[PDB]
RNA sequence: GUAGGUGGGGUAACGGCUCACCUAGGCGACGAUCCCUAGCUGGUCUGAGAGGAUGACCAGCCACACUGGAACUGAGACACGGUC
RNA sequence: CACCGGCUAACUCCGUGCCAGCAGCCGCGGUAAUACGGAGGGUGCAAGCGUUAAUCGGAAUUACUGGGCGUAAAGCGCACGCAGGCGGUUUGUUAAGUCAGAUGUGAAAUCCCCGGGCUCAACCUGGGAACUGCAUCUGAUACUGGCAAGCUUGAGUCUCGUAGAGG
RNA sequence: UGACGCUCAGGUGCGAAAGCGUGGGGAGCAAACAGGAUUAGAUACCCUGGUAGUCCACGCCGUAAACGAUGUCGACUUGGAGGU
């Protein structure tokens, strides 16, 4: 149910890809309205990413040290 | 400045340092008289103006001015030493606090007594 | 009318012989409803030097539209170095200026205000920035007349 | 670059009002039009025209008051390099109440005394005295 | 009420900066010495050779005030 | 903890009756009201801005009978409480049982009034109060104890509270020895002589 | 073991937690790494406000128990007044 | 208990004579010192009063609110340019920013408001308000962002010609 | 053609004169220096000479009151007299 969608920057791991997901945050003293990115390691099962796509993910348990993301669809291929 | 400078770096606050570091942020701090002598003021001023050097516990070695008419202290005297700035003299920036330790109140003073450790008559 | 001394300061021109003095005068006059007025008297002696500033003070009275006592709305007034604040207060705030500008909003008839002086506070360009603040300072009916509009449908 | 049409717009007022000018022209563009009908029936200005097709022109007929300028100041808000929105409870009155805050709400573009009525927060595009 | 001076006779035998002289005294000390206040407003000199009065204090007997010149 | 020094010094540096006698004799044959104090008291220098302020502050706590903290105090819940701070000031001074001791008339001055506060001889509904700054609430009624009742300064204080304006916003009774405390004074029903926004403003400095 | 994978082992439990093998990744100017300082918070002081300073008392959380290691017992400890 | 030259409420006499000393700053003291020391008088606080330390304020003196840069401190010697910031105009679409409503949460204490209890107050306490936040759901779609398709006014290309101690 | 734009930390290049390296060149000029004066002194200003350098090639240096002591880009806002 409760998904991030970002993009995808690596696809390097096996199983797994980096995806960057872009916020647009009210810097708090200034005012600006900043992009701020949270990078997750993801799991891949299929190794269906390629770097550029966009993906919808959702959390899930850990599945490695880092991994702690699993991927729900490619919502646009690049 | 723009606001895309000041979020690429904020403005830093001046770190205003003390005027009296060798207290450390101690109201007082005790001391050990290394000299006591006098000392001639800046230009528009003249006296020889009582002072000593002492040797603070925490082991800053600094000049403090001895106030009031006279003065008991010598080398080897133990005093405690208060913030306090004398303007006309260079790099005296505590006072000597008089009554206090082998200090002695000054003698046959009737008003501030209280600032020259002098008892009720 | 209200009058009252800001300031009074002791000014020189050296000459041939040595240094003639001179007094100079900083004073403001209003009636308390409105209307107030500053001068600037210069003359050799501090009495004559006041009577001149009261005498200049009482023919270059401004209007100020005031709200019972206050101000009609939040107003910067500016001149050379000054920079005035002001804005209205409630009733029994009394008035929180600093100096040239308390004398000023006294005599207009300001009771209640709140009031800070950044930049220069020199009596002389301070007084100026406040009833450069107070002139241009505008009530409901004047905006209402200016915008074609009723007071209601301005408020 | 030209980066802020509405601070040009504002500028293009500001401007012309200091300069005694009857009216100011400039590229026309649907949120300008949406902010001249504000300035107009608040009443700072007389009225506006759009002129062209390929390149519509926007004119604006400026008002004068015993002499004076009617629009004592107009200020922007909001810019490019810093956005300001506001919610209904902290929408900003100008000159207590005497100027207006224009106010693009997703109802349109409005006062503050009509985005407070409906019930709305929204860009604050400029204020007007 | 103040306490009290030691007066003594000295020779200048060097004038330093700003109205500043090493004096040596009766006794043989040698006191780095400054010009009293009423001989800097009456405008007497002092000079290197100069027989001067110095006023000592018990506190510092390396200081003096020159308040007379002979 | 209170001012026990001579009472005529005082309203001689504000230059008014303060009322710290009884006013059964005249202030100016009791001493030369129009001079201040002392030896340089014949001279009127011109008084700061800050000084009409600071003379202003003194001169209602002086009458009272209040010193500085407990003062400040005061103002600070005026300052809280809502409506014009400097009436709020006022009232409380007004609301002190000291104070509405005297204004009934049981006390002859404000520090009688406080000596039988203070001395267990005052009653606010039925129960002993001996607390000079005690504020009297509206419906309250203030009494003399049946010990205190044959007290003879209370038979003359009231002699002298008849000749004096009659508080509007007090009702007392003679005979029993009682009187109520009906609503608090408004600004209206205490003497304009006071400029209290000059202390609001000695205050908000 | 660094990042991920696979398999085995391990844990109350997910997991490089551990191991073997495979892949060559992972983090970093949106400040990694390194150095210095520091228990965190509710709050507290100051300030018109926005801020600034602070984290004593009280209450929540964390860490430590002469110093450095280690486990044992137990529902719970790697245990202030337990063990080696 | 401190203070009484100004800031800063409160002034005289005597002693001293740039000495002794005072002092936060400006300053005071070299013979008639309201500034030093004492005294009389006064002012401010008061079971405290001063002094020192420390923080914020005043300081718009790091300026988001809320500052500057010709000469006061401050425009890189000049350009090109990656990251980054910013983006003309129209339509559709999206709904990230933004806005609205709702739900959950935001410990108690503390602060604030209206009450209550200790003779009053401090203090204790009932209820409320507040906790400006975070998340989720449902909506809104002007503006900003994404996406798609355009448009020609920004920016370029081409044609012809001109001046120039440009290299 | 159809927003392809503006600005730009880091980066890259250009950057008077002096100076540096290597090899040429060297009329005039001229730091240093030599002599002649002046003067209280004259390590100067003045006079007569004079080396580096000034010139060329290539490489280096990266600074100047490198100034309009005024960053770049865009829009808007009365006039007058000139130059190209
Ligand atoms: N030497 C010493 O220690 O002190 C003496 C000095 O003060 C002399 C004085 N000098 C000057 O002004 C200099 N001006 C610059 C050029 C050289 C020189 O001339 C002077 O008066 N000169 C005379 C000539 C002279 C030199 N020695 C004796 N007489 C002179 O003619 N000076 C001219 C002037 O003062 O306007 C001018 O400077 C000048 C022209 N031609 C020459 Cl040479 N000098
Ligand atoms: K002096
Ligand atoms: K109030
Ligand atoms: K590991
Ligand atoms: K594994
Ligand atoms: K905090
Ligand atoms: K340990
Ligand atoms: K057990
Ligand atoms: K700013
Ligand atoms: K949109
Ligand atoms: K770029
Ligand atoms: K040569
Ligand atoms: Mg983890
Ligand atoms: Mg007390
Ligand atoms: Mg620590
Ligand atoms: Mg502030
Ligand atoms: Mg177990
Ligand atoms: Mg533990
Ligand atoms: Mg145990
Ligand atoms: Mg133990
Ligand atoms: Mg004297
Ligand atoms: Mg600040
Ligand atoms: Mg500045
Ligand atoms: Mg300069
Ligand atoms: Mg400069
Ligand atoms: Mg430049
Ligand atoms: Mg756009
Ligand atoms: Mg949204
Ligand atoms: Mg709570
Ligand atoms: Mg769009
Ligand atoms: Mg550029
Ligand atoms: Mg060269
Ligand atoms: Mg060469
Ligand atoms: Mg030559
Ligand atoms: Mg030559
Ligand atoms: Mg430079
Ligand atoms: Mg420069």
């Amino acid at each position: 149910i409760r998904t991030l969608q970002g993009r995808v920057v690596s696809d390097k791991m096996e199983k797994s890809i980096v995806v960057a997901i872009e916020r647009f945050v009210k810097h708090p003293i200034y005012g600006k309205f900043i992009k701020r990115t949270t990078k997750l390691h993801v799991h891949d099962e299929n190794n269906e990413c390629g770097i550029g796509d966009v993906v919808e993910i959702r959390e899930c348990r850990p599945l490695s040290k880092t991994k702690s993301w699993t991927l729900v669809r490619v919502v646009e291929k690049a | 400045a723009t606001v895309n400078q000041l979020v690429r770096k904020p403005r830093a606050r001046k770190v205003a340092k003390s005027n009296v570091p060798a207290l450390e942020a101690c109201p007082q701090k005790r001391g050990v008289c290394t000299r006591v002598y006098t000392t001639t003021p800046k230009k528009p001023n003249s006296a020889l103006r009582k002072v000593c050097r002492v040797r603070l516990t925490n082991g800053f070695e600094v000049t403090s001015y001895i106030g009031g008419e006279g003065h008991n202290l010598q080398e080897h005297s133990v005093i405690l030493i208060r913030g306090g700035r004398v303007k006309d003299l260079p790099g005296v920036r505590y006072h000597t606090v008089r009554g206090a330790l082998d200090c002695s109140g000054v003698k046959d003073r009737k008003q501030a007594r209280s600032k020259y450790g002098v008892k009720r008559p | 009318l209200q009058e009252k001394l800001i300031a009074v300061n002791r000014v020189s021109k050296t000459v041939k012989g040595g240094r003639i003095f001179s007094f100079t005068a900083l004073t403001v006059v209003g009636d308390g409803n409105g209307r107030v007025g500053f001068g600037y008297g210069k003359a050799r002696e501090v009495p004559a030097a006041i009577q001149k500033a009261m005498e200049k003070a009482r023919r270059n009275m401004i209007n100020v539209a005031l709200n019972n006592g206050t101000l009609q709305h939040p107003v910067k007034g500016v001149h050379t170095g000054s920079r005035v604040f002001m804005q209205p207060a409630s009733e029994g705030t009394g008035i929180i200026a600093g100096g040239a500008m308390r004398a000023v909003l006294e005599v207009a008839g300001v009771h209640n205000v709140l009031a800070k002086a950044y930049g220069s506070t020199n009596p002389i360009n301070v007084v100026r920035a406040t009833i450069d603040g107070l002139e241009n300072m505008n009530s409901p009916e004047m905006v209402a007349a200016k915008r074609g509009k009723s007071v209601e449908e301005i408020l | 670059s030209m980066q802020d049409p509405i601070a040009d717009m504002l500028t293009r007022i500001r401007n012309g009002q200091a300069a005694n000018k009857a009216a100011v022209t400039m590229p026309s563009s649907k949120l300008k039009v949406a902010i001249a009908n504000v300035l107009k029936e608040e009443g700072f200005i007389e009225d506006f025209k759009v002129e062209g097709d390929t390149k519509p022109e926007l004119e604006l007929t400026l008002k004068y008051f015993q002499g004076k300028a009617v629009v004592e100041s107009i200020q922007r808000v909001s810019r490019p390099g810093l956005r300001i929105y506001k919610r209904k409870d902290e929408l900003p009155k100008v000159m207590a109440g005497l100027g207006i805050a224009v106010v693009s709400t997703s109802k349109g573009v409005m006062t503050d005394r009509a985005a407070r009525q409906a019930g709305l927060g929204g860009e604050i595009i400029c204020y007007v005295a | 009420a103040k306490e009290d001076n030691i007066e003594m006779q000295g020779t200048v035998l060097e004038t330093l900066p700003n109205t500043m002289f090493r004096v040596e005294l009766e006794n043989g000390h040698v006191v780095t010495a400054h010009i009293s206040g009423k001989m800097r407003k009456n405008y007497i000199r002092i000079l290197t050779g100069d027989k001067v009065t110095v006023e000592l204090t018990p506190y510092d007997l390396s200081k003096g005030r020159i308040v007379f010149r002979s | 903890a209170r001012y026990l020094g001579p009472k005529l010094k005082l309203s001689r540096r504000e230059g008014t009756d303060l009322f710290l006698k009884s006013g059964v004799r005249a202030i100016d044959t009791k001493c030369k009201i129009e001079q201040a104090p002392g030896q340089h008291g014949a001279r009127k220098p011109r008084l700061s801005d800050y000084g009409v302020q600071l003379r202003e502050k003194q001169k209602v706590r002086r009458i009272y009978g209040v010193l500085e903290r407990q003062f400040r105090n005061y103002y600070k819940e005026a300052a809280r409480l809502k409506g014009n701070t400097g009436e709020n000031l006022l009232a409380l001074l007004e609301g002190r049982l000291d104070n509405v001791v005297y204004r009934m008339g049981f006390g002859a001055t404000r520090a009688e009034a406080r000596q039988l506060v203070s001395h267990k001889a005052i009653m606010v509904n039925g129960r002993v109060v001996n607390i000079a700054s005690y504020q009297v609430s509206p419906n309250d009624v203030v009494s003399i104890r049946e010990k205190a009742k044959k007290q003879s300064r209370v038979k003359a204080a009231l002699e002298l509270a008849e000749q004096r304006e009659k508080p509007t916003w007090l009702e007392v009774d003679a005979g029993k020895m009682e009187g109520t405390f009906k609503r608090k004074p408004e600004r209206s029903d205490l003497s304009a002589d006071i400029n209290e926004h000059l202390i609001v403003e000695l205050y908000s400095k």
